[PDB]
């Protein structure tokens, strides 16, 4: 959703 | 009420956090002495020895250092235990070459060529023994002047120099016989009247041969390939596209561009497959990190035309 998607 | 920034030479700077612990990467950037010019080459990442990640500009660094155990379990095999993140100023992974290639500001030259001598003394870059000798020369006069013929003219060529302008994979077998051309081309940078002195000349020469680099500015991910034969890899990803090392060694086992491979995610979000456009080969790669890598290939593919 947001606080996991790095890069 | 404050956190270290590192550089990728080991140094670090103190930042104050303007909303704490809830403090984001944006906030951050502002909150040391940066413009929206200077901040287009690099952002913040977390880091571990074994794990890189970048920050998204939203991210809220420190949570991230709280939360990095299930972060590592997400995304890794390793013991949580024995990894400590910390935050660094590193490139922007998504920065197009072209885009680089303009830099003119000092800081950023320094950030992004601290970062590439790291990775180039490292062994992540593979490029002829050429281009090594030129970057190992430009070393020389950046870290301790002009050529001065009373210390070297070889015998000051001991390897603890050598250490630290060749790549750790080259320096007990390779490198030994570069000494001369390196101490030559050492010569001709202070030698010359004509290219210049000063420290940010030389960190943006040393830049412009790292440029072509296939794995120039790539972000690495760790893996396995199954040839009871495991062979561990790191996957690099950039805006050239995908390549891959042997964690011991650093070889790199291959090198595609965007165009001459196609990727499939796997069946179960740890591994991924690429197939070969003209070897007419595939292989898997396991990793806990496969949706990382499969997300920026995507990313990073559709910065093209």
């Amino acid at each position: 959703s947001r606080r996991r998607d790095y890069f | 009420e404050k956190v270290r920034i590192y550089r990728m030479d080991g140094s670090y700077r103190s930042v104050e956090l303007k909303h704490g612990n809830n403090t984001t990467v944006q906030q951050i950037m502002e909150g040391m002495r940066l413009s929206q010019e200077t901040q287009q080459y690099f952002t913040i990442w977390i880091c571990s020895e074994n794990l890189s990640l970048q920050l998204k500009p939203y991210h809220k660094p420190l949570q991230h250092v709280r939360d990095w155990p299930e972060i590592l379990a997400e995304l890794t095999n390793l013991d949580p235990q024995r990894e400590t993140p910390q935050l660094f100023l590193r490139r922007d992974v998504r920065l197009p070459l072209e885009v680089e290639k303009q830099i003119e500001d000092p800081l950023a030259i320094l950030i992004l060529f601290d970062e590439a001598r790291y990775n180039l003394l490292k062994g992540f870059y593979t490029a002829p023994d050429a281009k090594l000798i030129t970057l190992a020369s430009l070393l020389l006069q950046i870290v301790y002047g002009n050529y001065e013929s009373k210390k070297h003219k070889q015998g000051f060529l001991n390897e603890e120099n050598l250490k630290s302008i060749v790549p750790v994979t080259k320096l007990k077998s390779k490198a030994p016989h570069w000494t001369n051309r390196i101490l030559h081309e050492y010569k001709n940078l202070s030698t010359s009247e004509g290219v210049s002195k000063e420290m940010h000349h030389l960190q943006r020469m040393f830049l412009q041969n790292c440029w072509e680099i296939p794995t120039y500015g790539a972000a690495f991910f760790t893996g396995q390939i199954f040839t009871h034969k495991v062979i561990p890899v790191y996957v690099g990803v950039n805006i050239k596209g995908l390549h891959l090392l042997n964690m011991e060694t650093k070889a790199l086992l291959i090198s595609l561009k965007y165009g001459c491979f196609m990727w499939q995610l796997g069946d179960t979000d740890t591994c991924f497959q690429i197939h070969s456009m003209e070897n007419k080969m595939s292989f898997i790669v396991h990793t806990k990190q496969a949706g990382l890598v499969v997300k920026l290939l995507m990313k990073l593919n559709g910065q093209l035309m």
